[PDB]
DNA sequence: GTGTAATCTACTGACATCAGAGTTCTTAGA
DNA sequence: TCTAAGAACTCTGATGTCAGTAGATTACACT
């Protein structure tokens, strides 16, 4: 169902968005 | 035409109908190619926003204006070309271009172009081949014989002139500036005299302005001159340039 | 083999490090050298690795004639191998720099992997940066706490991430070094998952047999009062059976 | 779904005027939205699943290309597989020039109709011979009314729609800020499966995100021998592995055709193409020269068969977190093989847990290849994020080095540090506290390439240079730290450096 | 013999992986 | 006064793997 899976790429989990260290 | 035939074009873009610039390209024979290998003569492109710019970043090849192969179609433009790879085995191609190159860049084996003469003019540090006295010699005796010292931005060339900038001739801040002098010798610069500051003997020339106070003097110190200098109004450097052609002295003389 | 770096925990405060490969998965020394037949020979063959274009056998020359390419979805686009080194990433030294800090709840079992691991040790008789260093990793033994560091073994090579993840031991303080993935290098699955046991029955003597089974086939037996159990196969100990 | 079935996707514009051509503000234009949105989707499913179906069309346009049905309807690409060229041809339509390229072209403002849009499109997803594994269809409309004025117009849109549900093309949506309002309660309420401003979705199909996605797949099966007899059938599965830059295809210079690397072996002395038959291997030792057949260098390094034996239990804490060994791989039950060992497998996770323990197995993937000793350690899923599982149930193979693996490493003694020096450090320490999580870093290299990749590519005026993510923020670490080096500088060591 | 099943065994795309070969650096070094 | 033996990393090429497709072999069968 819709809340987890990409719509750019379906069936597969959303990329999220890098991060990275900050405090 | 059969005139295209032998030389390969590359029409990697238009938008004028872009289809139709390599079917006119067609009817003169020239040879359309889809995208540009080392053997092509040059690329064509109506406009270069995006699609081009790889050919910009690799300096591979000679890139041209729309309207040329829309007015090859009244010449015959003609003009070349690369790929990349660099090779220290044994190196090899270096030394093949020591038989197939000028050093600098300048392929032997094939014609070279407008990008690619201003990549090898700023690789360059300076030198003159030939004596520098035999070399000046033969620029200057060939621009005086076919009057190409007239050259429209070079045709001052040889007029060394003196400037009526001093309210004493020769004292070097009797200065007379903010006069429109000061402009006129930027116009003379601007069309290549050797504009000087002193009044020795090398002198061809004087420009006289509104104000006359010193030209008994030019006259009477030319009496002295073993080559003497016309004395000419503002006006001579001014209609040269507006014809851009020596219009010649002697109607601007005093 | 011996590498000499500075572990950095900030742009001003450098220690000397010299870390040594600890565990690494070993392949034999010499290879099987190739050899004809009859006359037993090492050098009696060579290896031509000829090249085609498929329109009849014509045979190209690599010197001159053979650019790298890669794919670009329903399409080939030409590089220069020439040009890769014009465009490549290149770190701007042979690094390495602490990141920051976190749990060790932020790092599961799972996730970690490497090649090899380091032990990243104070640089021989640097007496200032054993006491540092000691410092660093006796204020790691407490809070739980593992480092993240970005690293690199020499110019050139991929620049790299991961855990430098702290242990004691009593006559050295231990902080191994080890790769972790980049968002990319995980994958992501919803297997199906088996708690729904209605189709897939665990009954109460399934259960109730294996409850024996994993007590039974015991290795470790407890003949011991230090809290460490008899260790009957320890195969850490165990000599590689390919080698062998 | 099933494995093979590609993902396909066709994009489907409204190219009429009083969207197309229009804004309320200057900073965007619906139509040079729409195009972004079409050229960035496809240049994300280009670098990660070049396997992948797009198509894009454009309706409502005055001149037309379909294979049927044809009234003011541009099918601008049919479905393939995406690349360059694709990205190309939408290109010349974006920008304020663009909005008239597009008009000396296909033309604008004209009548159209939804029930025959739907019709197009099903007839593009019916020509084409691929399994598909899901089928959706994206409305760049802002239309909100899509011209319902006749309301037996509309019925057949709706009931078409209802045909495309009901044939299992799924269709989705986005509305593009129509000026003063937009409401799908008014009609599109039942095209798709309280008032909006312009879609919360939209902005995720400008992530611009890039990987490879490869999709649930075994690595291998095997067979669990917990002795001479009693089986079951596990998968091995890869939930953790480096990616590469993909492999490079060599290619002719003079014409950019690809070419085969065709290599032989040739004798030294004479023209023998020497076949495999013709030589051996082999190895020097003790000066002799030892000789096997290209047949036994592989019969040695064999021992067993593909299976995973087991091998007894141990405490899960004398498995040493400090020797590891290579990536982790996850096993999990395959019904495929060995029917109702499901069963078993259950009951065996549920109690190791219990227990506190590992299996210990001998390990072989593949026939010629010497076992391996891993540990199965058993495993617990976190579905507490509203069943998003960021972890599931099974064991982890987790392998165990041998003698020859635990490399000598060089002498050293030292219990150097005072409680002050620890004091000091364990302040700084719970400074540059954060939150890792293991998605939060991307790989420097691997992104930068593809950034290149595209401006060779689709011929872009520079590379992106999309500066990485894995150097220290130095000033940050200057500042949140703040000016405590001094302590090391004067508290732990001289002044000498 | 003649004809229609059912079903084994292939080939391919794709993915991991060992090995093998090309490449820069330390120690021992005339 | 320096010249190879020993590392180290990346990259390339083959072998084996899995899923899915479809052909040819080959069984089954006619009163």
């Amino acid at each position: 169902r819709c809340p987890g899976e990409s719509l750019i790429n379906p069936g597969f989990k959303s990329k999220k968005p890098a991060g990275g260290v900050d405090f | 035409s059969n005139i295209f035939e032998d030389v390969e074009f590359c029409v990697m873009s238009g938008t004028q109908p872009k289809p139709d610039l390599e079917n006119r390209i067609a009817e003169f024979g020239g040879y359309i190619v889809q995208n540009p290998g080392p053997d092509t003569y040059c690329v064509i492109a109506g406009s270069e926003n995006i699609r081009v710019k790889n050919i910009i970043l690799s300096n591979k090849h000679d890139v041209v204006k729309p309207a040329w192969l829309l007015e090859c179609f009244k010449t015959k433009s003609f003009v070349p070309w690369q790929p990349r790879f660099m090779i220290h085995m044994c190196p090899s191609t270096k030394e093949h271009f020591a038989r197939e190159y000028d050093c600098y860049g300048d392929s032997y084996f094939i014609d070279t172009d407008l990008n690619q003469l201003k990549e090898v003019f700023s690789g360059i540090k300076n030198s003159n081949e030939q004596t520098p006295e035999e070399m000046a010699s033969l620029i200057a005796d060939l621009e005086y014989r076919y009057s190409w010292d007239c050259s429209p931005l070079s045709m001052f060339r040889r007029h060394t002139v003196y400037l009526d900038s001093y309210a004493v001739i020769n004292d070097l801040s009797t200065k007379n500036e903010g006069t429109r002098l000061a402009i006129k010798a930027l116009e003379l610069r601007f069309h290549g005299a050797k504009v000087v500051s002193c009044l020795a003997e090398g002198v061809s020339h004087v420009i006289i302005g509104e104000d006359h106070s010193r030209v008994a003097d030019f006259k009477a110190f030319r009496r002295t001159f073993k080559r003497k200098f016309k004395i000419l109004k503002e006006s001579w450097v001014t209609d040269s340039i507006d014809k851009c052609e020596l219009q010649e002295e002697n109607q601007y003389l005093i | 083999i011996h590498w000499p770096c500075r572990l950095t925990i900030g742009s001003n405060l450098s220690i000397r490090i010299a870390a040594y490969k600890s565990i690494l998965q070993e392949r034999v020394k010499k290879t099987w050298t190739v050899v004809d037949a009859k006359t037993l020979k090492k050098e009696d063959i060579q290896k031509e690795t000829v090249y085609c274009l498929n329109d009849d056998d014509e045979t190209e020359v690599l010197k001159e004639d053979i650019i790298q390419g890669f794919r670009y979805g329903s399409d080939i686009v030409p590089f220069s191998k020439v040009d890769e080194e014009q465009m490549k990433y290149k770190s701007e030294g042979k690094c390495f720099s602490v990141l920051g800090f976190c749990k060790s709840s932020q790092v599961q079992r799972r996730f970690f992997m490497g090649n090899q691991v380091l032990k990243v040790f104070a640089a021989r008789d640097d007496e200032a940066a054993a006491v540092a260093l000691s410092s660093l990793i006796h204020a790691l033994d407490d809070l739980d706490m593992v480092a993240i560091v970005r690293y690199a073994y020499d110019k050139r090579a991929n620049p790299q991430v991961g855990v430098a993840f702290p242990h004691i031991k009593h006559n050295y303080e231990c902080l191994v070094y080890v790769q972790l993935p980049f968002m990319e290098d995980l994958r992501q699955y919803m297997f199906s998952s088996l708690k729904n046991s209605k189709k897939y029955a665990p009954t109460e003597a399934q259960l109730n047999a294996v409850d024996a089974l994993i007590d039974s086939m015991s290795l470790a037996k407890k003949d011991e009062k230090t809290d460490t159990l008899e260790d009957l196969f320890p195969t850490t100990k165990i000599p590689n059976p390919r080698f062998q | 779904y099933k494995y093979s079935g590609r993902d396909s996707l066709i994009f489907l514009v409204d190219a009429s005027k009083a969207m197309f051509e229009s804004q309320s503000e200057d900073e965007l234009t619906p139509f040079d939205m729409s195009i972004q949105c079409i050229q960035s989707v496809y240049i994300s499913k280009i670098i990660s699943s070049d396997r992948d179906l797009l198509a894009v069309v454009f309706y409502g346009t005055e001149k037309d290309k379909n294979s049927v049905n044809f009234k003011n309807i541009y099918v601008l690409q049919e479905l393939d597989n995406p690349g360059a060229k694709r990205i190309l041809e939408l290109d010349q339509f974006k920008g304020q020039q663009g909005q008239k390229r597009f008009q000396d072209m296909m033309g604008h403002g004209s009548d159209y109709s939804l029930s025959e849009v739907l019709w197009v499109c099903a007839n593009l997803f019916s020509d084409v011979q691929f399994k598909m594994s899901h089928k959706r269809i994206m409305l760049f409309t802002n239309e909100d009314n899509p011209h319902g004025n006749d309301s037996a117009k509309a019925s057949r849109a709706r009931t078409k729609a209802g045909d495309l549900r009901d044939t299992g093309i799924f269709l989705d949506l986005m509305h593009l800020k129509k000026p003063g309002g937009f409401d799908i309660s008014l009609f599109y309420r039942d095209i798709i499966s309280v008032h909006f401003e312009e879609s919360s979705k939209l902005e995720d199909l400008l992530r611009k995100v890039r990987a490879k996605e490869t999709r649930k797949r075994a690595l291998s099966r095997l067979k669990l021998k917990l002795n001479k007899d009693i089986v079951i059938s596990v998968g091995i599965y890869n939930l953790v592995q480096k990616a590469l830059k993909p492999p490079p295809i060599k290619l002719y210079r003079e014409t950019n055709e690809p070419v085969k690397t065709k290599t032989r072996t040739f004798n030294t002395s004479t023209g023998g193409l020497l076949l495999p038959s013709d030589t051996k291997r082999s190895q020097i030792y003790g000066s002799r020269q030892i000789i096997l057949e290209k047949e036994e260098t592989e019969e040695l390094k064999r021992f067993d068969d593909p299976g995973l034996m087991l091998m007894g239990f141990k405490p899960l804490v004398l498995l040493k977190k400090h020797h590891y060994l290579r990536p982790s791989l996850f096993v999990y039950p395959e019904e495929s093989l060995v029917i109702g060992s499901s069963t078993l497998f259950s009951a065996l996770l549920i109690k190791c847990l219990e227990k506190e323990v590992a299996a210990l197995c001998r390990y072989t993937p593949r026939r010629n290849i010497p076992p391996y000793f891993v540990a199965l350690v058993p495993q617990e899923e976190e579905l507490d994020d509203q069943k998003i599982q960021v972890t599931p149930p099974g064991f982890q193979l987790v392998f165990l080095p041998f003698a020859d693996d635990k490399r000598k490493m060089p002498f050293t003694e030292k219990i150097m540090a005072t409680p002050e020096q620890v004091g000091k450090m364990k302040a700084i320490v719970e400074k540059l506290r954060f939150t890792y999580r293991s998605d939060s870093f991307e790989n420097p290299v691997l992104q930068q390439h593809f950034r290149n990749l595209e401006a060779l590519a689709l011929d872009l005026m520079e590379p992106e240079q999309a500066v990485d993510l894995t150097l220290p923020k130095v000033e940050a670490m200057n500042k949140r730290l703040g000016s405590l080096v001094d302590e090391f500088k004067e508290l732990v060591y001289p002044p000498d450096y």
